[PDB]
DNA sequence: CCGTTGTT
DNA sequence: CAACGGGCGGAACTATGCC
RNA sequence: GGCAUAGUUC
């Protein structure tokens, strides 16, 4: 995905326009549920991993089965999936957030 | 006297003006931060322009320091009579 | 050809159907010789570049040479072209007396004033060209009423 | 000069060797990229009273999925193409064997030779291309976006998808420089395929018409 | 260069060939008046052109009200020390900025450019 | 400029013509002389004589310089570098003159 | 008065008035331009 | 100008011209020039005096007016392309004055520079510290005021 | 430099400093005394002249040679015309061009004509002035990826001319054939094709509007590219390009012609 | 100012 | 290359002359 | 009742 990212977007700029806004959902999550960042915590990065995996199946812009579609639907959600994985990162999510 | 160098690409002319619209720039911007950091902690124009109501920087510097130089056409002011400006200037003046 | 003339002077005169050549005007008034017709534009004759500017209009006076003949070819172009040529030769006349440069005057024997006004024109029109003086502008105000 | 003129007949050799690599031809690496020494020490580095001489140029070439269907790049010598000349072209092949055939023009057609070579198009498929409109490959500009043409099956299978009617795409002139580039017939459609800023990439289509 | 006028029917001369003394005529197109110049070039073209105004400037212009005056720059001729100053003052002059300079002792009209 | 840069060149080409004297007759070329290619037609206009006339310039220059081999060399590398009678003119008398200005 | 009659239809695409297709999705994503947001891809330019 | 200032054979209407450069010299009588009073600058110094000045503020009973002051070829009326031949001053007693020589040759001075604003511009007060655009809109709005 | 001066269109009265026509029949006795030695070195034809003097500051500014001047006359004229020329050595560089109804001075007048106004000794046509100024913005810049993976902004010169001929600048040799580009739609079209020109119609748009710091949607401007470039040709937004759609006469009515419309239907 | 149609 | 024809902001409020 | 012209507000 770096890769595609670099040749989608020359001259190096990360500036870019989508619809969810995942760090401050990350924030607000943080907020709501009371998470101490001091202490180690219980999520499996194997469960993230799944996790990310079953969500990006549930936005659907295209929709069907055969090869035209589903190239449709990659092509149409490639830089939010791209940006989906970069944030929800296994490492990101057990150091940072 | 002769003595200025034409920049490459540009007239004589142009490059007179150029430099000559430079350096009375450069004393509008300075005079215009010299207004600006003589303010004052309770000023009113620095009330509406620190919150973004209304109003401008270069405004306080129109008010306190330098209204600056008039353009017409993107030139200045341009010789309306015969080689001079207005009636109270001697012919080819090309002063402030 | 155009290439080797390059300018050409030219006159508008009113009520006339299109252009006039300046020197067919100027022989109209009744000045034949180009030295004659030289002293009334070019002033002084120490101005090589000015005789050179006006060469190639002294070279359409090739063909015309006289006063009946310009008058004719200058009142071929009128409102109403005739069918005779007497009558035309006297309209071309009446115009060069009636509607060009009224202000110079009206009067028979105003024809040693108008070439000389013409003459100027033609000058200012020279001196404009070879970058002597200014282009009018028409928003100073010294040239309204 | 002469080096000039080897390095346009060597500009235009290398276009149109990547214009027959995209249309499907069967055209070798080292055919590809020849150096500019490469092609001096092959064919003439004196063009002017020289080797190469627009002629012993020409390509022949088989398509990948037939060697019976193959294409022609001739180099006509005359600055004006003329009807005895497409005469002769269209004799060498019908003796040969050859369905179709590129034309590198010095300067220009006549009306004459256009319409007759527009005249033959069921027999024969002549295209001209005029020796400034190969220095340069238009394709590898970055505001061109990658063409692919569609085979009938992938368009009736689009057309069947999206339940459309060819009247419904998006058109593309069969005079357009990158059409001519890949040799396209109305009737049949083209794919893009570009990047996009709000989407990561974006595939249109475009019907020749 | 100039233009030169028969002395019969006073009309400009044209430059005629002489194909038998490989000699230069002047000759008009209203008589069968002829000539020998002396320039001996038909035509002549500078596209520089970079004419010194100090044959234009007139002497006169020292009685302008609204030109500048200076007393550092005393007469080459007459030594007087005030002299007008102006610039090219003129069209087709490029962009040159350089000043010319007009004595303004009566009858003097001295015109210089340092 | 088409319309009127067509008329001037068919102008310039009947002016041309009417400004031959009329029968083109195309003389031929001229035999030999040291010089290398001296049956050569391949400048129009040019000669054997004038390759002879050019040799007397290269050997005095090399004579005062200080040979007619180098003077051959120098020659022809000038006539394959030429196309155009005058330009061999303009080669030869170049090298000459400013070999001229290194000989002082 | 040349965009008036372009629409989103429900098969997803962007048509004007005759069916013909303007864009397979809308703005090449399918998106509503009023709900999206500033972000930053934070994997493109770090070093390897 | 002799002439013209006595108000003998030229009236004080007419304008004349000399354009030094060209050699020109261009006297208009025509209807339609336009044209505003300024004072005269002799050598440096005004050629109004305070005997003027008295004989102006004693104005009643007096039968002593503008014409008077005409006549005496103190003022004079200078129309738009005669001006392009003068040198004008904005004030006397500030620019004949010895200072750094910018200019010893004023042939005129201005009367008051504030005499170049119309009726309805000259009634906004200190108008020379406001800007161009709302010395504009309050030259519009002063013809719908009521009163 | 030397890109910027193939580049640029230069015909002769660039150059040319004086130019005179003469009558000299002898080749030996010759009016202009100047010119003896090598006039008489390198001596049917006509006895007249024509003499032109190039200037030296424009001569030696665009890097070119008396024989380059020469050649390309004997390409643009043929052996018609003779030419005899001085060298750089001298002072004064001399051209003397003589020919090898239909009088002299006249034709002499129009080459001399033709020659300063149509020569076309460098340049591309059309092309009438080209600047050369480094870069200062990061889209005109070329960036690079370096092999640690970073960004890396160059600083490389680019060009910027006035009048536009994109085909013969693309082809020209050391020039990039990938991000040369023009600002005439135009052009862009009859040169890359349609998807090109719509390329380029979203960049022009964007650059204008975002001049101001002003922000619109992407999805807004994709519309507008769309919608003019959607049939295969440029349509303006205009009569002409609204009435160009196979759409109802009702909708074209209401635009820009209403009964002239309602009439043809 | 610039799209049509004529004339050449 | 020349001539011809259509195209040129949005609203709103007073008054006066004339058919 | 309608046509035209002028002025003014945003
Ligand atoms: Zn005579
Ligand atoms: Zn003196």
């Amino acid at each position: 995905d770096r890769e595609v990212l670099r040749v989608i977007f020359p001259t190096g700029d990360s500036k870019v326009v989508l619809p969810c806004n995942l760090l401050r959902m990350i924030w607000n999550a943080q907020k709501i549920f009371h998470i101490n960042p001091r202490l180690p915590s219980d999520l499996h990065p194997i469960k993230v991993v799944e996790g990310v995996k079953e969500l990006s199946k549930k936005l659907v812009i295209v929709n069907g089965d055969d090869p035209l579609s589903r190239q449709a639907q990659e092509n149409a959600t490639l830089l939010f999936n791209i940006h989906l994985r970069s944030t929800l990162c296994s490492r990101r999510m057990a150091e940072e957030f | 006297n002769n003595e200025l160098e034409p920049t490459p690409g540009n007239t004589l002319r142009q490059t007179f003006e150029n430099q000559v619209n430079r350096i009375l720039n450069d004393a509008r911007d300075k005079t215009g931060s010299s207004a600006q950091k003589s303010l004052s902690e309770y000023n009113n124009f620095k009330s509406m322009v620190v919150s973004g109501a209304k109003g401008s920087k270069i405004n306080i510097s129109q008010v306190i320091a330098v209204v600056g130089q008039q353009n017409v056409e993107g030139k200045r002011i341009p010789f309306g009579f015969k080689h001079r400006t207005l009636p109270h200037f001697i012919k080819d003046d090309y002063g402030p | 050809k155009k290439s080797a003339i390059g300018q050409r002077i030219v006159a508008t005169l009113p009520y006339i159907k299109q252009e006039v050549p300046i020197i067919i005007v100027f022989r109209a008034l009744g000045f034949v010789s180009d030295r004659d017709i030289l002293e009334h534009i070019i002033y002084d004759f120490e101005d090589p570049e000015m005789m050179e500017m006006v060469k190639p209009s002294l070279d359409e006076a090739f063909v015309i040479q006289e006063q009946n003949v310009a008058l004719n070819f200058i009142g071929s172009r009128g409102a109403k072209p005739g069918v005779t040529k007497e009558k035309r030769i006297k309209y071309a006349k009446e115009v060069l007396q009636k509607e060009m440069l009224p202000h110079v005057g009206v009067s028979d024997f105003c024809e040693t004033k108008k070439a000389y006004f013409l003459g100027y024109m033609v000058h200012r029109l020279l001196l404009a060209a070879l970058g002597r003086r200014e282009l009018d502008d028409r928003d100073h105000y010294g040239n309204k009423r | 000069d002469d080096e000039e003129e080897t390095y346009r007949l060597w500009k235009i050799r290398k276009t149109i060797m990547q214009l027959c690599h995209d249309r499907g031809y069967l055209v070798t690496q080292d055919g590809l990229d020849q150096t500019l020494e490469e092609f001096k020490a092959q064919f003439g580095g004196k063009p002017s009273e020289g080797r190469p001489r627009r002629t012993d140029l020409t390509v022949l070439v088989a398509h990948n999925d037939d060697p019976t269907d193959q294409m022609f790049v001739f180099f006509p010598e005359e600055p004006k193409v003329g009807i005895k000349t497409i005469k002769v072209y269209c004799q060498r092949m019908q003796e040969e064997n050859i369905t179709r055939a590129l034309i590198v023009v010095q300067q220009g057609m006549t009306p004459s030779a256009k319409q007759s070579l527009v005249d033959m198009a069921p027999k024969y498929i002549l295209e001209q291309f005029l020796q400034q409109e190969l220095l340069i490959n238009i394709t590898e500009h970055e505001l061109v976006p990658e063409h692919v043409v569609m085979t009938k099956e992938e368009v009736t299978e689009l057309l069947a998808r999206y339940k459309l009617r060819e009247n419904q795409l998006p058109r593309i002139q069969a005079g357009d420089p990158v059409a001519r580039y890949f040799g396209i017939k109305r009737g049949q459609v083209v794919k893009i395929i570009r990047p996009s800023e709000t989407a990561g990439r974006y595939i249109t289509y475009r019907l020749v018409q | 260069v100039g233009i030169r006028f028969c002395q019969e029917c006073n009309n400009m001369l044209y430059p005629k060939e002489d194909k038998e003394n490989r000699i230069l005529l002047y000759a008009c197109r209203n008589c069968d008046y002829q000539q020998e110049a002396d320039n001996s070039c038909i035509y002549v073209n500078k596209i520089t052109h970079e004419v010194d105004e100090l044959t234009q400037i007139i002497a006169d212009v020292s009685q302008d009200p609204t030109l500048p005056r200076t007393e550092d720059h005393p007469c080459q001729k007459c030594g007087h020390k005030e002299a007008v100053f102006f610039q090219s003052h003129s069209a087709r002059a490029e962009d040159a900025m350089r000043l010319y300079y007009v004595c303004t002792a009566p009858h003097c009209g001295h015109r210089w450019t340092e | 400029d088409e319309a009127h840069k067509e008329e001037w060149n068919l102008f310039y080409q009947k002016q041309m013509q009417l400004r031959k004297g009329k029968d083109p007759k195309i003389e031929e070329f001229v035999p030999p002389c040291p010089l290398k290619e001296a049956s050569s037609r391949r400048i129009p206009r040019l000669t054997v004589k004038a390759r002879e006339h050019c040799l007397r310039l290269l050997e005095e220059a090399l004579s005062s310089n200080r040979l007619r081999a180098k003077a051959v060399e120098l020659e022809h590398e000038t006539f394959r570098n030429a196309k155009v009678a005058n330009l061999y003119k303009a080669s030869v008398l170049k090298k000459v003159a400013d070999i001229h200005r290194a000989s002082k | 008065k040349s965009m008036e009659s372009v629409m989103v239809k429900y098969d997803a695409t962007v048509r004007n008035s005759i069916n013909q297709v303007v864009q397979l999705r809308y703005g090449e994503d399918g998106l509503a331009g009023e709900s999206v947001e500033f972000q930053n891809l934070a994997t493109l330019k770090p070093s390897n | 100008r002799k002439l013209r200032r006595q108000m003998d054979i030229i009236v004080s209407e007419v304008s004349m011209i000399r354009d030094i450069r060209e050699r020109e010299i261009r006297i208009y009588t025509d209807a339609g020039r336009i044209c505003r009073p300024l004072l005269i600058v002799e050598k440096q110094k005004l050629l109004l005096k305070k005997r003027h000045i008295d004989q102006l503020k004693e104005r009643e009973y007096n039968n002593y007016s503008w014409q008077d002051l005409v006549a005496s070829g103190v003022v004079e009326y200078i129309d738009t392309l005669e001006e392009e031949t003068v040198m004008l001053a904005m004030t006397p007693d500030d620019l004949q004055e010895k200072e750094v020589a910018y200019c010893s040759t004023y042939t005129h001075c201005e009367i008051h520079p504030s005499m170049i604003l119309g009726v309805c511009a000259s009634i906004i007060p200190f108008p020379d510290h406001n800007q161009s655009p709302r010395n504009t809109y309050q030259s519009a709005m002063g013809k719908q005021a009521m009163g | 430099k030397d890109i910027l001066c193939r580049l640029e269109h230069t015909t002769l009265r660039k150059v040319t400093a004086n130019t005179a026509i003469y009558y000299d029949p002898n080749p030996q006795s010759t009016v202009v005394a100047e010119d003896q030695e090598w006039v008489n070195v390198y001596y049917r034809i006509s006895p007249w002249l024509l003499r032109v003097e190039l200037d030296r500051k424009h001569m030696t500014d665009r890097k070119l040679t008396m024989e380059q001047i020469a050649e390309k006359i004997n390409a643009g004229f043929g052996d018609d015309l003779n030419c005899i020329f001085n060298d750089d050595n001298a002072e004064k560089l001399v051209l003397r061009i003589r020919i090898m109804k239909m009088d002299d001075d006249v034709f002499l007048r129009c080459i001399e004509s033709n020659m300063l106004t149509d020569m076309t000794l460098q340049g591309i046509e059309q092309i009438s002035k080209v600047y050369m100024h480094l870069p200062q913005t990061d889209n005109k810049k070329k960036i690079i990826i370096t092999e640690d993976g970073e960004f890396k902004a160059l600083q490389e010169w680019i060009l910027e001319t006035d009048g536009v001929s994109l085909m013969r600048v693309l082809s020209e040799k050391d020039v990039d054939p990938v991000r040369t580009t023009s600002n005439d739609i135009v052009e862009i079209f009859t040169v890359l094709g349609i998807e090109a020109v719509r390329k380029a119609l979203e960049r022009e748009l964007y650059h204008v509007i975002s001049f101001d710091g002003s922000y619109v949607n992407y999805r807004h401007l994709a519309l507008l590219c769309d919608t003019m470039t959607c049939r295969g040709h440029l349509m303006a937004i205009t009569r002409h390009g609204v009435n160009r759609q196979d759409t109802g006469p009702l909708m074209k009515c209401s635009f820009e012609e209403t009964v002239d419309v309602l009439m043809e239907a």
